[PDB]
RNA sequence: CCCGGCGAGGGGAGUGAAAAAGAACCUGAAACCGUGUACGUACAAGCAGUGGGAGCACGCUUAGGCGUGUGACUGCGUACC
RNA sequence: GUAACGGGGCUAAACCAUGCACCGAAGCUGCGGCAGCGACGCUUAUGCGUUGUUGGGUAGGGGAGCGUUCUGUAAGCCUGCGAAGGUGUGCUGUGAGGCAUGCUGGAGGUAUCAGAAGUGCGAAUGCUGACAUAAGUAACGAUAAAGCGGGUGAAAAGCCC
């Protein structure tokens, strides 16, 4: 018959209030933050993460295009050549070869430029 | 509660407000929602469902409780000090255990923090039979057919 | 690992010199906006800080295509009520290629901070290689 | 003179900028090798060199 | 305590006293006055009192006579505030919190 | 020498570098059984023969090391409309380490 | 005992297992208010975060490319009821 | 105040026809994992590995659980070689939460399974208390103003002469 929620009460608040970043103002001191801001964090988080899979892809091809074209054939023609092959088709991402193994990449543009019928 | 008066706070106006009586389950002052009454609690079990499955102890506490001896007749008028002598006959002492001799004699001498309980008579419920380690059935012959009541 | 070349803090800076006196006028802006970011560049990933380093010349040798030599509106309104709006057709402004025409790239850049880092930081001028108050060193 | 949201935190801390106090800077003069207060001379006998207030 | 003096209440509000406090720190000590004696504000007279009392604890609390020291610490904290009613236009506006402070002056080596 | 491969993503950019990946199947535990990858090898792509494709000569795979196949990562991730909140969820993987001898 | 107005208040010394129990006195949270240090920050626009992310302060390890804090710049992007 | 392409800017960066290529969503695929159901392999209470499939969700219906105060099991077990409570940290769970432990703390707490609830707050111009904001801003109550020399005092524009 003793609610005295004060116990769990203090715990619940302290839980969410534990937003290190402190964000700004009431977003830490005041409990108002939680479902107001801490909730937003969870929201902005749910989409941005799995969404980013493309943000980098948009980047990969963005640089992959800026690299492969510098020496004939643009991104549009590139993958098209790479497209033709029995097994030859190592996807992008590592395709950033243009930054480390330049020679390899430029040696990979031939695998497409000369590949294009 | 000590609610001595009807709403005296002017409803409309006075900025923030809105209230009535003061027993008001919201007013820290006092007044508790739907209180709580003495009630009865006491639920009743059928007569048959009562005797059902009780002294199952025998089979279960086989190697423990299911012993039958005597109510210790030679026990002095009112003495518990030497109850131990009689306790060692089974080596079962503070191991709780209840007796069921069915004779409110001087054997009700068992008085302690919580160990041996007499209650040697028809009046007995499983709660006790289970609250102890070795319910010394004893009594002798007392146990019969459907009415082996101890 | 985490494939993504870090932010070299705009470590690369290749100097160049266009001609301005070309035959594409407005079409050129793109090759400039693209350059001032990550066009002929492969590594130095865009989005993050970066850039290049090119430079315009006379520029006074443009005429667009259609009768755009008479339009281009142009009105650099100034928050000052009292009825602003400064309409000045292209040819009317081509008189002094300043924050306009050659500055047609500003509207083509990411805009705001960082993108604004490139902006006019490419120089313009209007006389070709006669008087280069800009850097004389390495160029192409 | 209403006042919607009030940015207590941070704000005002800026107005306080023009509220900091300032330090003085004066001499002690010949006789008093310390006090002299501000562009005065001394208070002990209240004088700049002779009979002023109650000196010698 | 490394020769302190502190306070309690004082009755001049923090913000008030917190202002003059900033005026002194770092060197201080030998500045028991001048940088304090030549700034007339109630808070000033309060910090000086405890300032001297503090620098005084240089002969009783610990050693190191009055001459060196530093006063590496000075800060005022919000002290309990007294409440009072204020008769106004029928009594709508009336809170009045006297407010108080301290000083907690400190002096040590450099 | 560089190399490459897929499996739950073409995570094989780095040469050897011992980087996390997917998980075995029946149960992780360390040790190993010497599971050579496949000729998805970027031809090793390292030497005078950095071949355009993995399709350069037959049989060429790296041996998995199985450094550590455990751990998690924890990430709240919770949605909420205006009338509710599925706020309460968690789904993770362990990701095996592997060092990979050499191409 | 000492500063002080034979103030207030406090600093020692002593009581005590403790005074980080001093009478406002058990434990003493939250709001709210300060001093200190690390980093960001005075040409930049908006629910202030989320994703990416350099640098800097310390911690790393017989490098091994990581830990904590802070976060320039940048894609998104109008609180809760 | 451009404001009747989103802006730039476009003579084709417009349109019409034709064809290929590329970008592009939480859609589909790949990889791993969670749960329900049918099956598959089995083993064969049971259950687990494979597989097909289902898993947006207001009102609302159904099903599982966490936690708190009190009762039994409890003079049992944990504790002054430091309990409850406060704070940090690490590990753990799908989540409610759980545990271990640093510091504080100065005395109590309770695995377990079961029982009963004053059983869980962010809002009701909610009730009580504490503390902000505006802000060191307005104001200091009749516009019959006061100046000076002494005294006292730590200090006097205001007190005494
Ligand atoms: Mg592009
Ligand atoms: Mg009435
Ligand atoms: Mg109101
Ligand atoms: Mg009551
Ligand atoms: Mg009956
Ligand atoms: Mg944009
Ligand atoms: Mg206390
Ligand atoms: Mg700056
Ligand atoms: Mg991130
Ligand atoms: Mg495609
Ligand atoms: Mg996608
Ligand atoms: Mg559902
Ligand atoms: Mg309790
Ligand atoms: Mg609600
Ligand atoms: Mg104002
Ligand atoms: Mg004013
Ligand atoms: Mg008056």
């Amino acid at each position: 018959a003793r609610v005295k929620r004060g116990v769990i009460a203090r715990a619940r608040h302290k839980k969410i209030l534990k937003q290190a970043k402190g964000y700004y103002g009431a977003r830490s001191r005041v409990y108002r933050v939680a479902f107001q801001a801490v909730i937003k964090a969870g929201q902005y988080a749910y989409r941005d993460r799995r969404q980013r899979k493309r943000q980098f892809r948009q980047l990969w091809i963005a640089r992959i295009n800026a690299a492969a074209r510098q020496n004939g054939i643009s991104y549009s023609k590139f993958i098209n050549g790479l497209k033709k092959a029995s097994v030859e088709i190592d996807r992008k991402i590592l395709a950033d070869i243009a930054v480390f193994d330049k020679v390899a990449f430029t040696a990979l543009v031939e695998k497409a430029k000369a590949a294009l019928a | 509660v000590t609610g001595s008066g009807k709403k005296p706070w002017r409803q409309k106006g006075t900025g923030r407000a809105r209230s009535g009586s003061i027993k008001s389950p919201i007013w820290r002052s006092g007044g508790v929602t739907f209180a709580a009454r003495p009630q009865d609690h006491s639920q009743k079990v059928n007569k048959k469902m009562y005797r059902g499955a009780l002294k199952s102890i025998l089979s279960e506490l086989v190697r423990q409780d299911r012993l039958i001896v005597v109510e210790k007749f030679s026990v002095e008028a009112p003495k518990t000090k030497l109850l131990a002598q009689k306790l060692k006959d089974m080596a079962l002492e503070d191991v709780l255990i209840i007796t069921g001799e069915l004779d409110e004699n001087l054997f009700l001498a068992a008085r302690n923090l919580h160990k041996v309980d007499v209650r040697d008579a028809t009046g007995i419920d499983p709660v006790s039979l289970i609250a102890f380690d070795k319910v010394v059935m004893t009594a002798d012959a007392v146990k019969q057919v459907e009415e082996m009541l101890a | 690992m985490k494939t993504f070349t870090a932010k070299p803090e705009t470590v690369k800076r290749d100097w160049y010199v266009v001609d301005a006196t070309g035959k594409t006028l407005g079409r050129l802006a793109t090759e400039l906006a693209r350059r001032l970011r990550g066009k002929h560049k492969a590594e130095y990933t865009p989005h993050v800080d970066t850039g290049d380093y090119i430079i315009v010349l006379n520029a006074d040798k443009v005429a667009v295509t259609g009768n755009k030599r008479t339009d281009k509106v142009y009105y650099h309104h100034t928050g000052h009520i009292g009825g602003i709006k400064q309409a000045t057709f292209e040819e009317m402004i081509a008189r002094r290629p300043e924050r306009v025409i050659e500055i047609a790239v500003k509207g083509m850049l990411p805009k705001g901070p960082l993108g604004r880092a490139m902006f006019r930081k490419l120089k313009v001028y209007a006389g070709n290689e006669h008087n280069h108050a800009a850097q004389q060193p390495q160029v192409l | 003179a209403v006042q919607q949201n009030k940015p207590t935190r941070s704000k005002r801390g800026m107005r306080r900028s023009h509220d900091a106090l300032t330090a003085v800077t004066s001499l002690s003069v010949d006789k008093t090798s310390g006090e002299k207060h501000l562009r005065h001379h001394i208070t002990a006998d209240g004088y700049y060199r002779g009979r002023k207030v109650i000196a010698k | 305590m490394e020769t302190i003096a502190k306070h309690r209440h004082a009755r001049s509000s923090a913000q008030k006293v917190r202002l003059v406090a900033d005026l002194i720190r770092g060197k201080k000590v030998s500045q028991a006055l001048d940088i304090l004696t030549y700034t007339n504000k109630k808070a000033a007279v309060l910090v000086k009192k405890v300032l001297e009392s503090a620098i005084a604890n240089a002969e009783h609390n610990d050693g190191a006579d009055i001459d060196d020291l530093k006063v590496t610490k000075i800060f005022v904290d919000e002290g309990p505030s007294m409440k009072r009613i204020m008769p106004r236009a029928k009594g709508r506006a009336d809170r009045i919190l006297k407010r108080t402070s301290h000083i907690t002056v400190v002096v040590s080596d450099r | 020498m560089y190399a490459v491969f897929q499996s739950g993503g073409k995570q094989h950019r780095v040469s050897e570098g011992q980087t996390v990946r997917l998980e075995k199947l029946d149960i992780a535990t360390g040790e190993t059984v010497e599971f050579a990858e496949v000729l998805m090898i970027a031809n090793g792509e390292e030497v005078k023969i950095g071949v355009p494709f993995v399709d350069g000569g037959v049989i060429k795979a790296e041996v998995v090391a199985h450094g550590r196949g455990e751990k998690v990562k924890i990430v709240k991730f919770r949605r909420r409309k205006h009338y509710r909140k599925q706020q309460g969820h968690r789904q993770w993987f362990t990701d095996v380490k592997i060092t990979g001898i050499s191409a």
